[PDB]
């Protein structure tokens, strides 16, 4: 302590008695734990923990042998955020004692940390000023592969879950300290909200009038709250076991940090809270409903790729990565070794690998505000229109599970409300709110839409919005706006007979009007050729499968490419496109082929921006847009087509 | 009740929509579809909220206890306790109103010029006596869109709109413009509309 | 009658009465003190308690 004021933790409840009891050495009434004990264990813990397992790519800007927690702490002085995220990993390899503690006390066992922090913090530092005593947050606590195996045994123990959210609620302000005025002498006095409730003055301490004091709203003080509806994704799914909904509550800090569509590990007080009869009467009811006083929201995850807010921030690689990967995209084949790396047991796709890299890389994005032309569209669009059988159902799910913010719907299951959005009534406020639908909640990464033919029109008319100007404009009874839907679509799409019939075109058999294909900026015809070399590696590869690059590079590749990769068009790649595209018309004017509007020129342009980012140029290249027309041209199969026949 | 701007939303976000008060001079200032810019104060205001988990409560401080046969338990020992929930919501309290793009530095073109700057009303004049005005238009509104100077000319007019006139009958001679575009995918139609909007 | 609760039809206004057997009774006395005739003053009254 420096003077600094300690402010409330909302997430760990109302404060309890915390009742102290002799065993005869002095633990806290209903637990083992004892203040005296736990503060010195993490003050420990604070001075001396070294990761020996750790990595300089897991940790940026930490030294492997130094203790690890008193760096985070000299970042905690060096910027003004008093926060310090503690690995209840971490916790348990030092001490695993203090683990079990914290996970099955967190109200009691939390303070004691911020005592400790807070003590060796002032102590190393007497004039760093904060706004308020560092906070801890514990986050990896071992994780919870399902909540419906939660017990009332677990309840305001400290979990870890994993799962997307689905909305977020506003900003509730909850009450800190009732601020009180005399109705006669104007007298003032404060009163801290104490377990979970104020005591009124009834009297004034200046003119001793009996309740002459009144409550004044806007002179107390408040703080941040925001319900916030998850699902969970149980890694554990027991058989006949629907989906799940949990409640989170942020405080103060974790309000509005993470948007629906986001998926995050989410630590916090597993909370068991009564239910009134009516929300005007007291009576409760015998079973209570269970919710999460969030601690920590963590992003970060290993089976996919880095999140809009890691690729922000500014420390996301240490310099050694940054080398690495300048080295690697100097390689010469780094496009090839992407796109193999893509899906790694999928056989040979290799087009159809580099056309999803290039989509995940996404072209540019452009202001034509000042131009007055509107919003483009610099997200990339596929559409893999093969027979049943033919793996683009296993592509999507690879995609869908791969990339962060992604969305799946398939065939007739969704509708034109419920991927736009809608208004339903949240049975925790019993008010009438607007849910998001897949389209929105994949805003900023990718909606997968299998079975793209049995779309009924009524809902594969919004796409056209969508996939035109990234906007959803809803304007209905009570509710007129229009929102963000910067997506990359990713569909598939099945030739009508399920079978291609080689003897129909290629748009007599894809049968999907014009107005929609154009949309696309890529369409790959997943065709079987008869051919025994394939057939025979096929089905030695299928067979591997039965009895037996890296991710973290990938990731990180994509992390940089998206942080500081923004290429722009040469002269001699604008002259390349120019060509291009008055080729590509030419060639599409044919009867029955994928005709060529301005659309493509513009799908030519992104994909040909997504190969410069994907070499890490910073300037598009006749090369990049070379490959953007090879690429555009294998796929549709338009070498393989002629002019009058397909 | 106002909503946030598309500027601000976050990813994957729904508008924050929230209630203003407007007092006094300011009661009608702010119109629907107005992107107004209110200056003021945040505050919070008691809510009756529905809410089933209780939350909050306020009581007195004095320690009474009810005797036998009025306890102080039930509904009427919160009575005489004086418990009641703290309940809030956040409401916007603007004591002044103006667009967030002003179009200026009844109505009648008199109004206008007195209300448009001397820099501004020199600007209107010099370009309505500027020759060729139109194709200058045309051509200053769509500066992305090639060819369809047609449709960009019959815009411009429909932008202008006519005169509308009632006779002496009653009945109304409409004076707006109707402009309808059809044609083949990927012929700018949208780029005409979003121009138009923007 | 406070509990109410265990029936929905209500219970009337002032509707108690002393069971006299259920009574924890104890003696009770009253007497009369009065002030000392050597306390009183020359012309007085005795005072009375
Ligand atoms: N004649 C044209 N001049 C300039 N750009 C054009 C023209 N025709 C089409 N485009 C481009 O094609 C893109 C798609 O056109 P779009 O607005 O979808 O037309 P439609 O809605 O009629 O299909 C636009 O972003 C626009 O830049
Ligand atoms: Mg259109
Ligand atoms: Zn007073």
């Amino acid at each position: 302590v420096r003077g600094t004021p300690v402010r409330q933790r909302p997430d760990l409840g109302s404060a309890q008695k915390g009742l102290q009891v002799d065993l005869q050495k002095l633990v806290i009434w209903g637990t083992d734990v004892n203040v005296a004990a736990c503060k010195e264990n993490f003050q420990r813990f604070l001075q001396r923990f070294i990761d020996p397992l750790a990595k300089e790519e897991e940790n940026v800007g930490i030294d492997i042998t130094e203790p690890l927690y008193m760096q985070r702490l000299g970042e905690i002085n060096v910027i003004g955020e008093p926060f310090l995220n503690v690995n209840c990993e971490h916790i348990k390899s030092f001490d695993k004692n203090l683990y079990r503690q914290l996970i099955s006390y967190p109200q009691e066992v939390i303070p004691t940390f911020d005592m400790a922090v807070n003590e060796i913090f002032f102590d190393r530092y007497p004039d760093s000023i904060l706004e308020h005593q560092i906070q801890v947050r514990p986050f990896n606590a071992l994780k919870t592969k399902n909540m419906r195996n939660l017990n009332p045994e677990d309840i305001d123990q400290l979990i870890t879950i994993s799962g997307m959210v689905i909305r977020t609620s506003q900003l509730i302000p909850e009450m800190q300290e009732a601020f009180f005025q005399c109705q006669v002498c104007a007298h003032t006095t404060r009163v801290e909200m104490d377990r979970g409730r104020i005591a009124e003055p009834s009297v004034c301490g200046r003119c001793h009038t009996t309740h002459s004091m009144a409550l004044i709203h806007n002179r107390s003080l408040f703080s941040d709250k925001q319900m916030i509806k998850l699902q969970e994704s149980p890694e554990d799914m027991p058989a006949g076991q629907t989906p799940h909904t949990v409640i989170l509550f942020a405080h103060n800090d974790l309000v509005d940090k993470v948007q629906p569509g986001d998926r995050v590990n989410v630590t916090g007080i597993y909370r068991a809270v009564p239910i009134r009869v009516n929300p005007r009467v007291s009576n409760v009811k015998s079973v209570y409903k269970t919710h999460i006083d969030v601690i920590h929201y963590r992003k970060t995850d290993a089976k996919r790729l880095h999140g809009l807010d890691e690729e922000a921030e500014q420390k996301l690689f240490s310099e050694k990565r940054v080398e690495l990967l300048k080295e690697l995209s100097r390689k010469p084949d780094i496009y090839e070794r992407l796109a193999s790396a893509l899906a790694p047991s999928i056989y040979e796709h290799e087009d159809i690998k580099k056309g999803i890299l290039l989509q995940l890389f996404g072209g540019t994005r452009k202001d034509f505000s000042h131009t007055g032309r509107g919003k483009f569209r610099a997200e990339i669009n596929i559409l893999l229109c093969g027979d049943p059988g033919t793996s683009k159902s296993q592509l999507l799910q690879y995609v869908y599970n791969l990339v962060p913010r992604g969305q799946y719907t398939s065939g007739k299951g969704s509708s034109a409300v419920g991927l736009t959005a809608y208004v339903m009534k949240d049975p925790e406020t019993r008010q009438l709110v607007l849910q998001t639908g897949a389209l929105v909640l994949s805003d900023n990464g990718i909606c997968c839409i299998d079975e793209f033919d049995k779309m009924n029109e009524s809902t594969r008319s919004v796409l056209h919005e969508v996939m035109e100007q990234q906007t959803l404009s809803i304007a209905k009874a009570g509710i007129i706006c229009q929102l963000n839907a910067r997506t990359s679509v990713l569909a598939a799409a099945n030739p009508i007979e399920s079978q291609w019939n080689p003897k129909k075109t290629t748009i007599e058999n894809i049968q999907l009007p014009h107005t929609l294909l154009s949309r696309f900026d890529l369409i790959f015809l997943m065709l079987d050729p008869q051919d025994e070399a394939y057939d025979r590696r096929l089905a030695h590869h299928l067979v591997a499968l039965y009895y037996q690059l890296d991710m973290a590079v990938l990731k990180d590749y994509i992390a940089y490419a998206h942080s500081t990769i923004m290429p722009r068009l040469s002269e001699e790649a604008s002259q390349a496109l120019i060509e291009a595209y008055v080729d590509m018309r030419k060639i599409g004017s044919s009867r029955g082929m994928v005709s060529a509007y301005p659309r493509q020129l513009e799908s030519l342009i992104r994909l040909a921006e997504a190969h410069a980012k994907v070499r890490l140029s910073n300037k598009v290249e006749a090369i990049d847009v070379e490959e953007a027309k090879r690429l555009h041209r294998e796929a549709l199969k338009q070498s393989a087509t002629d002019p009058r026949t397909g | 009740r106002i909503q946030e701007t598309q500027a601000e939303l976050p990813r994957g976000s729904i508008p924050r929509s929230l209630e203003v008060i407007l007092r006094a001079e300011a009661v009608e200032s702010a119109q629907a579809g107005d992107k107004c810019d209110f200056t003021g104060t945040l505050i919070v205001v008691p809510d009756v909220s529905k809410l089933s988990t209780p939350g909050a409560r306020a009581e007195t401080n004095s320690r009474v206890s009810g005797v036998d046969g009025y306890e102080t338990e039930g509904i009427r020992g919160l009575r005489a306790l004086g418990v009641r929930d703290l309940s809030y919501r956040l409401v916007f309290l603007a004591c002044c109103v103006a667009p967030t793009n002003p179009r200026f530095g009844e109505q009648t073109a008199e109004s206008i010029k007195n209300q448009m700057t001397v820099k501004e009303w020199e600007k209107v004049f010099e370009m309505s006596q500027d020759k060729n005005l139109y194709h200058n238009l045309c051509t200053s509104l769509f500066p992305t869109i090639h060819g369809n100077d047609e449709v960009k000319r019959g815009v411009l007019l429909m932008l202008f709109g006519g005169v509308p006139k009632t006779t002496g009958e009653g009945t109304s001679l409409r004076g707006d413009i109707n402009v309808c575009i059809v044609g083949d995918p990927s012929t700018a139609k949208s780029q005409f509309l979003k121009h138009v909007e923007e | 009658c406070n509990t109410d609760q265990a029936g929905r039809p209500k219970c009337p206004l002032d509707p108690y009465f002393i069971m006299p057997d259920k009574c924890k009774c104890v003696d009770f006395q009253t007497l009369k003190l009065q002030e000392l005739p050597d306390a009183v003053p020359h012309g007085e009254m005795p005072r009375h308690m």
